[PDB]
Formats: structure tokens, C-alpha cells, sequence
RNA sequence: AGGGGAUCGAAGAUGAUCAGAUACCGUCGUAGUCUUAACCAUAAACUAUGCCGACUAGGGAUCGGGUGGUGUUUUUUUAAUGACCCACUCGGCACCUUACGAGAAAUCAAAGUCUUUGGGUUCUGGGGGGAGUAUGGUCGCAAGGCUGAAACUUAAAGGAAUUG
RNA sequence: GCGGUAAUUCCAGCUCCAAUAGCGUAUAUUAAAGUUGUUGCAGUUAAAAAGCUCGUAGUUGAACUUUGGGCCCGGUUGGCCGGUCGGAUUUCCAACGGGGCCUUUCCUUCUGGCUAACCUUGAGUCCUUGUGGCUCUUGGCGAACCAGGACUUUUACUUUGAAAAAAUUAGAGUGUUCAAAGCAGGCGUAUUGCUCGAAUAUAUUAGCAUGGAAUAAUAGAAUAGGACG
RNA sequence: GGAUAGUGGCCUACCAUGGUUUCAACGGGUAACGGGGAAUAAGGGUUCGAUUCCGGAGAGGGAGCCUGAGAAACGGCUACCA
């Protein structure tokens, strides 16, 4: 989520060991590192064009993506730089030979390279433990908004 | 179709609904309340051993006429006080007050036998030996 | 309101038979109804039928003989796993020697024997004898 | 009964049925061309009106609405198509 | 059928097989579409138009002689109203019914009807809302509705 | 209803309704077999020589015996008019 | 809580009746009975029969709508009307006869299309008594409403039809 | 249900039954029980439809969009021969299935690598009068999949498969004297060894991998903020 | 940042206001260790598993710790309670 200020903490936000020599007069001020997480996920330009710092970003930060790759729909965006998705699924009861609707809510970190709204289907990649509960990271937005601009005024 | 949802996802309704109506089953409710362990003289166990308080003379129910010869027993593990039947001709001669006896069920899932009213148990042994053997002659009652 | 459109068609057919009749106008037809009516016809239980064309959902006239005892629908299309098909026909077919459970697989609406011969499975539709 | 033709039923029994239970449903209303010889031209009118239809030039009348078919007004003619 | 009553009335236009034609219909697309918009401009409802165009003129169905439902022709010419027509006529009813209930607190049956009317409103809205014709967050409110219809 | 090697097993293959082709089973003591006689050149009813039809008790029970008879005979050649396939 | 309080009339008092007669029958008559403002939320609130959809069988009446007619009656100058009549067609409240079918039966055009058992969905029951009792929760000014057990007891309670 | 004086139920004697190195009893549970009912219950009168309607969660929800037709390839059972020294394969034939084509038909897509395949043909020919047959390089198939870039509406179902403890369970082999078992054992030159075993199946719900495209969902282009260049 | 073998509200500062729930959160009960499995045989089920194998937990109850590669060990120590 981040937005504005970027240098808004008590500590200086920077990328580890990405020294920029001040002697060397340069036109871009800050040298910035990045990668592609692989598995086929484009490292969106807003990660390379970005100036945010998030060490928990899978493109600009020091996290690796491995283990389960999951999709689920976004249902909470109130946590600064993280969200809560719901993954629905039917569950088979034998004896009755039918299923029942179930769900779980997975908490997952979301880098300022994505701009996620409630309702967006999102794909996340499993993580090293990143917080008390978050074990996933938003790796791609599948959605958009859900035709919001096609909710405008009158003729 | 009457009642029961036929749907392909209605499993949850279908289970819950059952859960609910199992309670109308006398054995399922008994099991889960633990009526066995809670109420009921015996611990839940099959027999239990107590001490003889008074020799009684229960008069049978109609259309029977009899005096039915029983013992009030105080269950050892329990203190709970219970009246028990002493079967076969005599045998009330075998017991005596303050003697130990091994009570057992009557084979009716709780519930009294026939014309004996109130009695839900029967005597099986006294002073560690067995009414049955005593009744015959295969064994003898212990010292004191 | 109208639930399984296959249900009404099947039912109407059965009552036309039971009343000793030789035709049913059925409504409102559907891909699935034809493909079902199609499998009966393939095996003798009805005659020829006819799609009439109101510019709506359709009507079908079925001509039937009397070879047919019952043709029901399985109201929730349960899944069937190549082995459970044994257990289905066993439950609702009068003998091992004839009669068909018709169902729906990835490779088309087909009776259980063509289903067994092609070695595919899927969901369960209805049945014929 | 027991055996008949559902496909090609008699014109008359089909005729008497409800407009929704015919073999393929259709209307049973019609349109007409109406005159009131003060004028020379002819408005096209639907057999069922709701709107009390007025003629081209003169505020005259034509028909009044009813429960079904409109009551045409006094001195008028009509063909059907 | 019949949502808010135990009525079982079947009753509807029985549309013709003839998806085109009438053949004896002269005029033209041009002819009628203009006729639509002029009436839409008088403030007529697409329904009112169809009816008016049905009897007086020979417009068997507007969608035929022009492959286009009357409402879409209106939208296309900018004549579409804020909220849909049926939605409108429901609200307008609940406003008259309410006005009556203010004036007659003793009428329990009005109270009962209002519920019904409003239930239908509230449900209809949510359909329209779902399919984006009404802004997500639209809402019929008793207070505000009277200013809404008029 | 054959067997392992050919061999007609299981007795009594029953009759059948000419109207409905349902089985005409034994205790159906309400069904009927109608023998319509073959005629020759100028009257003359040719004893023992019929066109026959069998109608299940059910069918006569339902009253459909006289209509279904008509259809059968007519479209078999011994009526012309009387019946109409359409209604 | 105001009003109203003709009538009939819980309660009460009586006259008779009775072995008794706190009753039935008669008299007096408080509350009530009506109304406004507010509560209460229960009736054998019953069709003791959930709603939506389909299919399966005959008949005559009737209620509302409609359509058809060189129908009757209304006179005037024919109509126009209206009322009536006859055939159909939707949707009503019902009755009749059958019953392919269903049921333990009485009976049932649904209580049918069910061991040839699956259109969709809601709710309730699981022997009898204990008992709609105890308890907690909750609603109510109250009376009471909703939710609502167990111990213990018991071999039947019950339904429909038959003969007495 | 028997017993209140001829007790077919008690207490015995005799005789008789059932199971028998075992048989009774008490408690629990399972079958019977379609008396918990998904399969599969019952609710007019037997226990049971909420006084009534509205209504959210929940479950459920009409029809309609590549169908039809033509061509090739190669299988596995079965027949009628058997050619052959019990099983064999070609032609004849049906039958049931898998693959790929062309019918206006994305197969994600470009940039080579690769080619197995004929529109080829370059010669002609073993041999039945020849399209019966495969070797065979010099113009002319993509997809069979490598790998790099650039992107991809979501699901449910079902298929085959991988990964997978043993003992238990099902079950093959083996004569523990039989058997419950066990996993041994079997053959000779029984003086100097020979040898078969120690299978298979189930292993589901979830996860992974692959084939399918019916049934059932989902998203798409209407203030064009559309689609291809 | 500190701590740890190391991720992590694990702990601490600062900052924010979030996380779960009728698809049953939270709470209560269990005469609850979980599995491999056991009992019952048309099928669907119903009941059971302290107990020969795998996992986990404990050593009268709690806490703490020394040694050590490995223990918060108990046929090790220290303390409190019994
Ligand atoms: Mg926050
Ligand atoms: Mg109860
Ligand atoms: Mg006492
Ligand atoms: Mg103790
Ligand atoms: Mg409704
Ligand atoms: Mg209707
Ligand atoms: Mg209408
Ligand atoms: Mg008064
Ligand atoms: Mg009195
Ligand atoms: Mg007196
Ligand atoms: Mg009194
Ligand atoms: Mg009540
Ligand atoms: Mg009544
Ligand atoms: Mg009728
Ligand atoms: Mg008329
Ligand atoms: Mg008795
Ligand atoms: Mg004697
Ligand atoms: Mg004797
Ligand atoms: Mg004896
Ligand atoms: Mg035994
Ligand atoms: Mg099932
Ligand atoms: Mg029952
Ligand atoms: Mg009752
Ligand atoms: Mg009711
Ligand atoms: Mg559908
Ligand atoms: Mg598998
Ligand atoms: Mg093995
Ligand atoms: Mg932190
Ligand atoms: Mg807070
Ligand atoms: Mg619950
Ligand atoms: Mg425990
Ligand atoms: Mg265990
Ligand atoms: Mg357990
Ligand atoms: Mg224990
Ligand atoms: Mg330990
Ligand atoms: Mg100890
Ligand atoms: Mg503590
Ligand atoms: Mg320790
Ligand atoms: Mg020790
Ligand atoms: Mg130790
Ligand atoms: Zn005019």
C-alpha cells in the first residue's frame, strides 16, 4: 500500500548493499536492484520504475517464492502492505455423497508494485514466514477492478 | 420430494439435520449425555459390589400375589443405596445383614424385571462365593 | 418453478406409456432431452420423435410402442467414478442382462455400456427399461 | 384418444383453443384500415386499442377501448391487413 | 408464478412466429425510429410509445421493423431516464401508498401492501445494481424517494 | 428366451395387446381376442379364417376398446372412413 | 389511560330444584361487551392436509374476464344499448361419477405418477407417561408468550375398519 | 405368562432337546432397523405443517453458441478357414473401440533448432496381366519438443498416472502330519550342489501429473475506455 | 533493533487500526492422545481403537537449569508445593 513520503520511517529505508557512490555524479540518484521471481511471473514495471522499499517484495526485496502457488479473491485491504483473501472450495462429504461450501482466509503480503482493491482475483506465492500469520505473497493480479468506470454518471 | 433437500451441495444441511434428530434416539442421547456415568447406581460398569443393609419382603405386582425377598445394598465405590433381588428358593437364608454381595443387572436395560417393583438388580454372590453354588451344595459360606 | 427440464420430459413419457397411449407432446425440449430421447430410440424403447419449432425453447412429439416400463431421471447429477457405475445399475436396473443407465461424460451423453466400452465416466443423468 | 396426431391436428379444434395452447403460439389480434368519409385517407388500427385512436387531420374519434377489441365509432368502414 | 400473491393467472402477449415482415407494412426503419424519439421527447415511456405506436400507427413490434428494442433506441439517442421504467413505477407507487399511510395510520392493509411493494423494489434494485445499470451503492430510501420520482 | 446353446427354455411366451403391446398375462381374465372373419366373392364368410386382434383388459377397462379397434381394422383394410388419425 | 356504558352479561347475591346443588333453569347485576391511545400474540387461528413446477380422467352447474352469432326479449323507424340464450376459452369458490392409481383403512384428482423407491425447497415427528413439568435465557405492566430437559416409571398407549 | 390341590412354567425323580471342552449370566456395541431413512422413513385421522404473509443467510434455478457430412491410419477381441510342427499370421468378413485429417474451423505466439511424416521423384522394380512393396538423395508438412523472448478469463467433474511403511485386510505360491499359522521350501551325485520363491490387488479425501470438453458455474463489447494493423 | 541455530509479535521500541465469525467464530463439554487399524458381513452405513508399528506427550505436581553434538532429561541437578 505504502504511497508518498517513501523515506517516512525512523530508520533510513534503503536496499541492502546497493551502494551509490556520491563521488560519481549520476543521473538517477538511486541505484535499484530487482529480479524475476521466476515460475513465469512478470516482474511488473512498477517494481523497476518504483522507489518504494519493501524488503518483503518478491521482485525488489529479499524473499524467495517457492512452495504452493494459490489463487483467491481479495476481501480485505485495510492492512498496510498486506491483504486478506478468501479461498472458497466445496468439501466432499461421503455418506451423503455431496459437497458443502467451505472457505479459508489467507493473509498475504502485498508489494506497492501492485494496486489491489477488494474483489480482485489475485495469485500468491508461498513464502518464508514473513509475519506471525502471513506465509504468502501477492505475485500477480488476475483481475482489474470489476468494470468500475462503467458505473459513472448519466447521459 | 418432501423435506430432505436433494441438492448436490446440500451436504451440510443434510448432516446437521441428522445430528439434530439423533437426539430423538434413546440410546444416542443416553450415550452422549453419559447417563451411564452420571445417574444410574452402577458406575456404568457391568456389576458392582456392595453391603447388605436390610432384608426386605417386597410384595409382587398384580395379577401376581407373592412376597419377593430382596436386599437393600449400599454400593461400595459409590455409597449409593440400592434394592436387589435374591433369586431361587431360599437364598434369603444365605445372605444376612452387613454381608458383602455382588450385584448385577436384570437384563432389561435398567428397568425392573416382572412383578418385582423397583428392583433393577439381582444378587450373584455373597461372601465371595455365588448364590448359585450355595443353592446347590457345591460350595459353602465363609467363616465370618 | 421449472427445475430439471429433463425431469418433466421423462415423466410425461412414462405417464403416456402408463395410460397406454402412443404419443407425448413434451415441452420445452433441450439439447440434453434430445440426446436422451436419442439414446432410448437407439435401443428400441421409443419410436421416432420430432422437434417442433415454436420460436421459443421447443416442443417434441415422441412416438412410443409399449416396450418401455420406466424412464426416470437422477435428480442430482451425482458424480460416478468408473467403478461406482457397477453399483448404480445394480441399484436401479431390473437384471444384469438388459436395461441401461444413461449418464453424461466428457465424451458425450451415453448409456453405461457404451460408457464402459469407451472407458470414460462422469455424471449420472437418468435410466431406461 | 390413446392414438392420434399431435403433429397435424384439425384446424378447428386448434382454432377454438387458447392462443397459448395452440401447437405454436401466435396472436389472434389483427390490424385494420379505417375510414370516416369526411377524409380520404385511412389510418391503420390495432384490433385492441387502449388508446382511443384519433384520425390523421380531424379530431374526430375512430374507436374506443374496451376489455378486448375496440368499439369502432359509428360511421366507419374497415378492411383487415 | 405470481411473486407477491397466490394468483395463478397465465396471461401474456403471444408473440408471432413471423420474426420479420409484415410485408403489408410499408414505411421504413427511418420512419419509425424518428417516430419513437419524437414521442420519447414528449416524455413518453418506451411502453407508452409501443402502445401508442401499436394502435394509431402500424407498429406490430418495434423490434422487428428495426432490429432494436424501444429502450435501446432511446438510450442511443440519449433519451434514457436515470433509473429504469419499471423501477420508477414501483417507487412512485410506494410513494403514493406511503403518503396514504401517513394520512391513515389506522389502515393496517396499506402497511402490509407497502412492505410488499418495497420488497419488490428492494429486490429489483439489487438486480439492476448487480448488472451495473445502477451504481453499486444505489438505495431506495423512503425519505428521499418522493423527491426522486418527482 | 433361449439358453447357453440355443435351446428354447422357459415355457409360455404370452400373447400381446394389438393396441398397446403390453403382455396379456394369465389372470387378465378381462382381456379379449376378437376374430373378424375373412369374406369372399359375394357375402360368404369362409368359416375358420379370420383377421384377429387381441386387446388387453386394461384397454377395454379404459373404454379405449372401440376406438382402438377402429384404428386397427381400418388401417388393416376392413374399414374406410369411421376413423380419423387426427383430432 | 380517557371516553361510552342501550344491550347481553365471567364475579357476586338470590328464587327454586337436589340426599347434596358452590351448577344446569329464574332474578338482581360488578367487570366486560362499543371507542380512542397503547399493550398482549394466543384459538379445534382446521381443509386437523407447506410453497413453486410438471404430468395423469370424465360430467353438469356457477363467479369474474374475453371472443364468436343473418340467437331470444326490449320498439321507434331500424338500430345503438342493456338483460337474456347458445358454443368456446382463461383464471375462481365448489359439487357429481369414476378410479388407471394410492392407502391400515375411512377415504383421496391428490392423500396419484413410491422396493420399476430422486424436479426444487421449507418445517416438524421417532413408543407411552413423566410434561410442555424442572431449569437457564428472553419478551411482557400483568396474565403469560418463545425457547425447553432429565431422573424415574411403563407393555402398551394409539389409528382405521368389523362383529356384538 | 405360570402358582389359590388332578401346576404342559415352581421343588424334585424319570425320560427328552440344543450347543459340547466348553455352556449360562450381567454390561456395552453391531446386525435385525426402511425404529435416524444419501441409498431409504413418517407427518388428513396413528407421534409430526410454524395463525398468516414478507424476507436475509442457505439450498435451488428455462431454453439457446461446431453440429452434420467426406477421407485416411493403426490397434483387440470374435468368426471362417491353418500354413504348422497345443499356438502361429495374412487375405475375406463382420463388432467394438483409439488417432489424425478436409469441410469458412488457434494449434498461445513469434525467432531456429529436429525434423517423423508426403503434396514429393530420383531411378526403377522383388513379383500374381499392377499403386499389392521398402530401401532410396537434389525444389516441396510442422509442432513430435527442445529454449529464449513476448502473453495467457477463472472453476467444478471425470480418466489414466506418479509419489507412496510394514503388520492387518483381499489374495498367489508352498502339503506346518491337518489346521490356526509360517514364509518357507523343493531337487540330486544325499563325498564337498542344484534350484523356484519371498507375488498381486485395495491404498478414495487433499496435494501433484495427464487425457477428455458432455453436464454445471465464471469472465467478455453498449456513454465503445472495444477488436485485430 | 534485540534475542535465537535460524524465519517469525518470538520479545522491545515507535507507528497504525487491524485479525476471526451463521460456510458457526469465541466459549463449553469429552468417562479425547492421533494415525496404521478393530467389530459388525447385500450395499449405503454404525460403533470402536489405553493397548505389539509410526507420530506425540509425560515421569507425583509446577518452574528452573548444568553438562552436552543432542535434554528444558528426571533411574541429572536446584527451588517451591504435596
Ligand atoms: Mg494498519
Ligand atoms: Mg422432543
Ligand atoms: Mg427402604
Ligand atoms: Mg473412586
Ligand atoms: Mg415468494
Ligand atoms: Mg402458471
Ligand atoms: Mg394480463
Ligand atoms: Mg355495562
Ligand atoms: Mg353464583
Ligand atoms: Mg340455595
Ligand atoms: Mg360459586
Ligand atoms: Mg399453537
Ligand atoms: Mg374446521
Ligand atoms: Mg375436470
Ligand atoms: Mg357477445
Ligand atoms: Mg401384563
Ligand atoms: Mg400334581
Ligand atoms: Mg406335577
Ligand atoms: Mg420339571
Ligand atoms: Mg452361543
Ligand atoms: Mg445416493
Ligand atoms: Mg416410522
Ligand atoms: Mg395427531
Ligand atoms: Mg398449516
Ligand atoms: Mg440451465
Ligand atoms: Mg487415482
Ligand atoms: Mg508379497
Ligand atoms: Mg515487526
Ligand atoms: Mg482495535
Ligand atoms: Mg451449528
Ligand atoms: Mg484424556
Ligand atoms: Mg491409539
Ligand atoms: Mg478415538
Ligand atoms: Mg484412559
Ligand atoms: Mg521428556
Ligand atoms: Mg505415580
Ligand atoms: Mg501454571
Ligand atoms: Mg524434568
Ligand atoms: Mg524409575
Ligand atoms: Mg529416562
Ligand atoms: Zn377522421
Amino acid at each position: 500500500s505504502t504511497e508518498l513520503t517513501v523515506q517516512s520511517e525512523r530508520a533510513f529505508q534503503k536496499q541492502p548493499h546497493i551502494f551509490n557512490n556520491p563521488k560519481v555524479k549520476t543521473s538517477k540518484r538511486t541505484k535499484r536492484w530487482y529480479k524475476n521471481a521466476g515460475l513465469g511471473f512478470k516482474t511488473p514495471k512498477t517494481a523497476i520504475e518504483g522507489s518504494y522499499i519493501d524488503k518483503k517484495c518478491p521482485f525488489t526485496g529479499l524473499v524467495s517464492i517457492r512452495g504452493k502457488i494459490l489463487t483467491g479473491t481479495v476481501v480485505s485491504t485495510k492492512m498496510h502492505r498486506t491483504i486478506v483473501i478468501r479461498r472458497a472450495y466445496l468439501h466432499y462429504i461421503p455418506k451423503y455423497n455431496r459437497y458443502e461450501k467451505r472457505h479459508k482466509n489467507v493473509p498475504v503480503h502485498v508489494s506497492p508494485a501492485f494496486r489491489v482493491q477488494v474483489g480482485d482475483i489475485v495469485t500468491v506465492g508461498q513464502c518464508r514466514p514473513i509475519s506471525k500469520t502471513v506465509r504468502f505473497n501477492v505475485v500477480k493480479v488476475s483481475a482489474a477492478a470489476a468494470k468500475a468506470n462503467k458505473q459513472f454518471a448519466k447521459f | 420430494g418432501k423435506g430432505k433437500p436433494r441438492g448436490l451441495n446440500s451436504a451440510r444441511k443434510l448432516r446437521v439435520h441428522r445430528r439434530n434428530n439423533r437426539w430423538a434416539e434413546n440410546n444416542y442421547k443416553k450415550r452422549l449425555l453419559g447417563t451411564a456415568f452420571k445417574s444410574s447406581p452402577f458406575g456404568g460398569s457391568s456389576h458392582a459390589k456392595g453391603i447388605v443393609l436390610e432384608k426386605l419382603g417386597i410384595e409382587s405386582k398384580q395379577p401376581n400375589s407373592a412376597i419377593r425377598k430382596c436386599v437393600r445394598v449400599q454400593l461400595i465405590k459409590n455409597g449409593k443405596k440400592v434394592t436387589a433381588f435374591v433369586p431361587n428358593d431360599g437364598c434369603l437364608n444365605f445372605v444376612d445383614e452387613n454381608d458383602e454381595v455382588l450385584l448385577a443387572g436384570f437384563g432389561r436395560k435398567g428397568k425392573a424385571k416382572g412383578d418385582i417393583p423397583g428392583v433393577r438388580f439381582k444378587v450373584v454372590k455373597v461372601s465371595g462365593v455365588s448364590l448359585l453354588a450355595l443353592w446347590k451344595e457345591k460350595k459353602e459360606k465363609p467363616r465370618s | 418453478t421449472r427445475s430439471s427440464v429433463l425431469a418433466d420430459a421423462l415423466n410425461a413419457i412414462n405417464n403416456a406409456e402408463k395410460t397406454g397411449k402412443r404419443q407425448v407432446l413434451i415441452r420445452p425440449s433441450s439439447k440434453v432431452i434430445i440426446k436422451f430421447l436419442q439414446v432410448m430410440q437407439k435401443h428400441g424403447y421409443i419410436g421416432e420423435f420430432e422437434y417442433i419449432d415454436d420460436h421459443r425453447s421447443g416442443k417434441i412429439v415422441v412416438q412410443l410402442n409399449g416396450r418401455l416400463n420406466k424412464c426416470g431421471v437422477i435428480s442430482p447429477r451425482f458424480n460416478v467414478k468408473i467403478g461406482d457405475i457397477e453399483k448404480w445399475t445394480a441399484n436401479l436396473l431390473p437384471a444384469r442382462q438388459f436395461g441401461y443407465v444413461i449418464l453424461t461424460t466428457s465424451a458425450g451423453i451415453m448409456d453405461h455400456e457404451e460408457a464402459r466400452r469407451k472407458h470414460v465416466s462422469g455424471k449420472i443423468l437418468g435410466f431406461v427399461y | 384418444v390413446l392414438v392420434q396426431d399431435l403433429l397435424h391436428p384439425t384446424a378447428a379444434s386448434e382454432a377454438r383453443k387458447h392462443k397459448l395452447k395452440t401447437l405454436v403460439q401466435g396472436p389472434r389480434s389483427y390490424f385494420l384500415d379505417v375510414k370516416c368519409p369526411g377524409c380520404l385517407n385511412i389510418t391503420t388500427v390495432f384490433s385492441h386499442a387502449q388508446t382511443a385512436v384519433t384520425c390523421e387531420s380531424c379530431s374526430t374519434i375512430l374507436c374506443t377501448p374496451t376489455g378486448g377489441k375496440a368499439k369502432l365509432s359509428e360511421g366507419t368502414s374497415f378492411r383487415r391487413k | 408464478g405470481r411473486m407477491h400473491s397466490a394468483g395463478k393467472g397465465i396471461s401474456s402477449s403471444a408473440i408471432p412466429y413471423s420474426r420479420n415482415a409484415p410485408a403489408w407494412f410499408k414505411l421504413s426503419s427511418e420512419s419509425v425510429i424518428e417516430q419513437i424519439v419524437k414521442y420519447a421527447r414528449k416524455g413518453l415511456t418506451p411502453s407508452q410509445i409501443g402502445v401508442l405506436l401499436r394502435d394509431a400507427h402500424g407498429v406490430t413490434q418495434a423490434r422487428v421493423i428495426t432490429g432494436n428494442k424501444i429502450m435501446r433506441i432511446l438510450k442511443s439517442n440519449g433519451l434514457a431516464p436515470e433509473i429504469p421504467e419499471d423501477l420508477y413505477y414501483l417507487i412512485k407507487k410506494a410513494v403514493s401508498v406511503r403518503k396514504h399511510l401517513e394520512r391513515n395510520r389506522k389502515d393496517k392493509d396499506a402497511k402490509f401492501r407497502l412492505i410488499l411493494i418495497e420488497s419488490r423494489i428492494h429486490r429489483l434494485a439489487r438486480y439492476y445494481r448487480t448488472v451495473a445499470v445502477l451504481p453499486p451503492n444505489w438505495k431506495y430510501e423512503s425519505a428521499t424517494a418522493s423527491a426522486l420520482v418527482n | 428366451m433361449e439358453n447357453d446353446k440355443g435351446q428354447l427354455v422357459e415355457l409360455y411366451v404370452p400373447r400381446k395387446c394389438s393396441a398397446t403391446n403390453r403382455i396379456i398375462k394369465a389372470d387378465d381374465h378381462a382381456s379379449v381376442q376378437i376374430n373378424v372373419a375373412k369374406v369372399d366373392e359375394e357375402g360368404r364368410a369362409i368359416p375358420g379364417e379370420y383377421v384377429t386382434y387381441a386387446l388387453s383388459g386394461y384397454v377395454r377397462s379404459r373404454g379405449e376398446s372401440d376406438d382402438s379397434l377402429n384404428r386397427l381394422a381400418q388401417n388393416d383394410g376392413l374399414l374406410k372412413n369411421v376413423w380419423s388419425y387426427s383430432r
